[PDB]
RNA sequence: AAUUCCUUGUCGGGUAAGUUCCGACCUGCACGAAUGGCGUAAUGAUGGCCAGGCUGUCUCCACCCGAGACUCAGUGAAAUUGAACUCGCUGUGAAGAUGCAGUGUACCCGCGGCAAGACGGAAAGACCCCGUGAACCUUUACUAUAGCUUGACACUGAACAUAUGUUCUAACGUUGACCCGUAAUCCGGGUUGCGGACAGUGUCUGGUGGGUAGUUUGACUGGGGCGGUCUCCUCCUAAAGAGUAACGGAGGAGCACGAAGGUUGGCUAAUCCUGGUCGGACAUCAGGAGGUUAGUGCAAUGGCAUAAGCCAGCUUGACUGCGAGCGUGACGGCGCGAGCAGGUGCGAAAGCAGGUCAUAGUGAUCCGGUGGUUCUGAAUGGAAGGGCCAUC
RNA sequence: GUUUAUUAAAAACACAGCACUGUGCAAACACGAAAGUGGACGUAUACGGUGUGACGCCUGCCCGGUGCCGGAAGGUUAAUU
RNA sequence: GUAACGGGGCUAAACCAUGCACCGAAGCUGCGGCAGCGACGCGCGUUGUUGGGUAGGGGAGCGUUCUGUAAGCCUG
RNA sequence: AGGACCGAACCGACUAAUGUUGAAAAAUUAGCGGAUGACUUGUGGCUGGGGGUGAAAGGCCAAUCAAACCGGGAGAUAGCU
RNA sequence: UUUUGUAUAAUGGGUCAGCGACUUAUAUUCUGUAGCAAGGUUAACCGAAUAGGGGAGCCGAAGGGAAACCGAGUCUUAACU
RNA sequence: CCAUAGGUUAAUGAGGCGAACCGGGGGAACUGAAACAUCUAAGUACCCCGAGGAAAAGAAAUCAACCGAGAUUCCCCCAG
């Protein structure tokens, strides 16, 4: 007859928007993510819903790094 | 919901109010914080009141 | 004869110098306490109309 | 403006502002229009004379538009900072 | 049962055999007392059932008499019709073929017959759905409204008594009587009686008002209806960027919090084992094992130890103006944001703070309200109203 | 008896009879912006409306709901002021 | 109505493997012609390339009646 | 005596067959009901369209009826063919 | 013609001839073309006057701001990097 | 009872028709609003009355804005 399902919420659009090597201006959305899948590293701020986001010009560079091999972002400017 | 609007109101009297909500039951003390009156420029007490 | 304005959209547009139109922004008139100072301060200006809406801004308003 | 039914731009949007009715009589005068009038006074009545405003304008300002190279006499009209200093470059007078 | 679904109920009668009929039973799905109950002689082109008679109704048709049909002479229609050189079959194919393929059969043309096909003719399917179509009907749908009804004021006055009561006459009524116009009964005038400021009518006003009128009465949908659903969040479907449907599979939201926010300083979980007043499986205490299997104000996912988890001090950055740049949207919008100015909190300081681990907790515009602001102010000064800012 | 002229003649409609109810006469009621007219040249043994439907035996319980009828102390309440 | 190779027929004219022939389209090439677009040269040549089309957009024309040109021109 | 009986005229229309580009836009043929009555019929009159009239079928109101016909608003509107 | 798709057994047409459907007015924008050009152009009207007159107007050469107002700037803000 | 109503006679005028235009008394709905009620259509269609060669309007208890204009009517602007 019915069914007690058929809900959905809009699809966010987070992931990667700039990918390894690519030039940004500060500012630029690196990624944007639910927590810190990836974490700021040099020159990337971590905004209030995680969003990385460039604080300097450069090109961005995904890294593995310290003791619990967790995935950094940053920008080589 | 339960939580009422309320005004906070300058007490430097420049008109100038913020506005938030406020758990009316729980909390029935007026609400009172220091916040920037942008009219004076300055952080003054500010005092809840009826929105 | 002439072609009436659609009065209600010459009360929402103004004709800038380059022939677009500014308009006020949605959503700063009333519901304002849940609304962050932020995005109220952003809507306070107004903004162009965009390109998609233009077709129907200029209809509206042919002695603009 | 019809979109199909959902709530149009131009209702979705708020109205704003309010129509000045002393804008309606207020005009703008250029430097290129100074040379136009009759005897190189350039008042309300004279700019009227000479159809540079029309005859309901009961305010006039001379702006920077243009360019002036005779002395003229502005009289009752407001002068921008611009055109004073240009009215003035080339011999006039800004009468209040 | 004009009512009984189950049901051809069951029992009895009638028949060789009876879902009907008649008589009962009561288990009345869902009789029942004037939208009458139960009877009832008579009546009925009324419904059901049985029997005698009667018969071509039938077994099962035969023959005959007439009117057509058939032939000749005369007259002379019609519906229909893209064009036709207009076969069968099996297959194919907008899925049931004269027309395609393959194959079989078939000399050319009438006439009388028959209706299997030409999805034959006839009527832009009446069912069904759709259209923000129509009509008429209904009502405790909405909005009106005739009518009915309420009061105020008017036409409408006078005494006396304590806004009401009584009395009065002169307005007003009279579809009482009489007189005249008059040859008329209508009507008007006159006289007189009876009512009498009442009634009645106008304007305004509350009620009532399917009597009447105009209309509304959603969409999605494996047809429609019924049910369910409609916005937002999380997961999966989703094919390792984004996005991605179904009445696909699972759950949540329509808040909470002046601390559960800011900052400084500190801290680290579940669970179990061993021992220990009451005390048990589980309370609190002690040690160890363990290593987040906990925790997160609330779903799920992704996070989280430098904790984002837990505790305390001081606090109001849950600041105001802005904003390089970027994300995400058809758009309206929504989001992230360093940095700048002002002023602030915490910290010795570096610093951190423009709410909350993040992602739901929402509503455009119009209309109007409240506070601020001489921006505007229809001769002028004001004001009203409008604008702008804040907010409902 | 009546009825769907032209697919329904009936169990439908009507009917005498019954009941409820309104109506005091300028009747109620109806047709009429109104004047008037019907009701009726009638007058409650009359007239209108409604339901039932010869006759026989009868017609039980419920007034909470919706109407209607009566009440009106009190509550609420229009124009008006 | 054969009716589950399209048929005839087939013991290969079936199937598998290998190989070389050939047939086969509006594909490609040849020859002649037309047009679009673009070069490179001087509207012409040379040369490259393109030309299936519904909705639909763009470009360019034919013919019809009428007005001027026309009291002209053609026409017993 | 009788909305009494049988049955012609007269009024009707229960059944069947025919007819269905009819002889006929409702009939013919054989049967059928009423036939002194709430009967039937001639002539004339009155009632008018949200109106009439209706022993009530939404029947009938000129072969038209859940709102006649004619003319007008009028080229209504038609997201449909 | 309509369609995802029609020889379709979906639609329409018996045939021929004639007629039969994107117009007209005004406004507005864009393109082409012509005139004039920081100007362009007149409307009614006058004029027998397609002339000539008529520049009332309209558009343009300045914008910003809700507005006052300022003006190659302006708005925003106490003030802008 | 005066009188009046009423009655008769005389004179004068009216009556009816007509396409539009005009002034007045009444006055829809379809339609549009993508439904619909406010609103629209529209004071339109239509009905009625009355007039004239035209009608109506008209000589400021009008505008304006501190300057001024000078009855009414009609046309172009103002201005979608
Ligand atoms: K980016
Ligand atoms: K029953
Ligand atoms: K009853
Ligand atoms: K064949
Ligand atoms: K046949
Ligand atoms: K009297
Ligand atoms: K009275
Ligand atoms: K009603
Ligand atoms: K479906
Ligand atoms: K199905
Ligand atoms: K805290
Ligand atoms: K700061
Ligand atoms: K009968
Ligand atoms: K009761
Ligand atoms: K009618
Ligand atoms: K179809
Ligand atoms: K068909
Ligand atoms: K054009
Ligand atoms: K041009
Ligand atoms: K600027
Ligand atoms: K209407
Ligand atoms: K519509
Ligand atoms: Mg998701
Ligand atoms: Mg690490
Ligand atoms: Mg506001
Ligand atoms: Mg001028
Ligand atoms: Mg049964
Ligand atoms: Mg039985
Ligand atoms: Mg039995
Ligand atoms: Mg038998
Ligand atoms: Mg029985
Ligand atoms: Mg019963
Ligand atoms: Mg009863
Ligand atoms: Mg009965
Ligand atoms: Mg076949
Ligand atoms: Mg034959
Ligand atoms: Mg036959
Ligand atoms: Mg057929
Ligand atoms: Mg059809
Ligand atoms: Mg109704
Ligand atoms: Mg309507
Ligand atoms: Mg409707
Ligand atoms: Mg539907
Ligand atoms: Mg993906
Ligand atoms: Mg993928
Ligand atoms: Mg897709
Ligand atoms: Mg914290
Ligand atoms: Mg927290
Ligand atoms: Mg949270
Ligand atoms: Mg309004
Ligand atoms: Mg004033
Ligand atoms: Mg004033
Ligand atoms: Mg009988
Ligand atoms: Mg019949
Ligand atoms: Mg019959
Ligand atoms: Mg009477
Ligand atoms: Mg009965
Ligand atoms: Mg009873
Ligand atoms: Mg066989
Ligand atoms: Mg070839
Ligand atoms: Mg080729
Ligand atoms: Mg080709
Ligand atoms: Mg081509
Ligand atoms: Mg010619
Ligand atoms: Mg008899
Ligand atoms: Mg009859
Ligand atoms: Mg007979
Ligand atoms: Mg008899
Ligand atoms: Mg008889
Ligand atoms: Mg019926
Ligand atoms: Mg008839
Ligand atoms: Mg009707
Ligand atoms: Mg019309
Ligand atoms: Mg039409
Ligand atoms: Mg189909
Ligand atoms: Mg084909
Ligand atoms: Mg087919
Ligand atoms: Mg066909
Ligand atoms: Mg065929
Ligand atoms: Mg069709
Ligand atoms: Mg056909
Ligand atoms: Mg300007
Ligand atoms: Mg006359
Ligand atoms: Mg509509
Ligand atoms: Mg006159
Ligand atoms: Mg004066």
């Amino acid at each position: 007859g019915s069914t007690r399902n058929g809900r959905d919420s809009e699809a966010k659009r987070l992931g990667v928007k700039r990918f390894g090597g690519e030039s940004v201006l500060a500012g630029s959305i690196i990624v944007r993510q639910r927590g810190t899948k990836f974490h700021a590293g040099a020159n990337v701020g971590c905004g209030r819903d995680h969003t990385l986001f460039a604080k300097a010009d450069g090109k961005v560079k995904f890294e593995v790094k310290g003791p619990k091999n967790r995935k950094f972002i940053s920008i080589e400017a | 919901g339960i939580r009422e609007k309320i005004k906070l109101v300058s007490s430097a009297g420049t008109g100038h109010f913020y506005t938030t909500t406020k758990n009316k039951r729980t909390k029935p003390e007026k609400l009172e914080l220091k916040k920037f009156d942008p009219v004076v420029r300055q952080h003054v007490i500010y005092k809840e009141a009826k929105i | 004869p002439k072609i009436k304005t659609v009065r209600g959209a010459a009360k929402r547009f103004k004709k800038t110098g380059k022939g677009g139109f500014k308009h006020k922004h949605a959503n700063l008139r009333h519901i304002l306490t849940k609304k962050a100072t932020k995005r109220k301060r952003h809507l306070r200006p107004k903004a162009m109309v965009s390109k998609g809406d233009l077709g129907l801004v200029i209809a509206c308003l042919p002695y603009a | 403006g019809f979109e199909g039914g959902q709530m149009p731009l131009y209702r979705r949007l708020p109205k704003f502002g309010f129509t000045s009715r002393k804008a309606a009589i207020t005009a703008e005068i250029r430097l290129s229009d100074l040379a136009k009038v009759e005897g190189g006074v350039v008042d309300l009545n004279t700019l009227k004379a000479a159809n540079i405003i029309g005859i309901q304008i009961e305010f006039a300002k001379v702006i920077l538009a243009g360019e002036v190279t005779t002395p003229v006499t502005v009289r009752g009209l407001r002068v921008t900072k611009g055109a004073r200093a240009a009215i003035e470059a080339a011999g006039g007078k800004i009468e209040e």
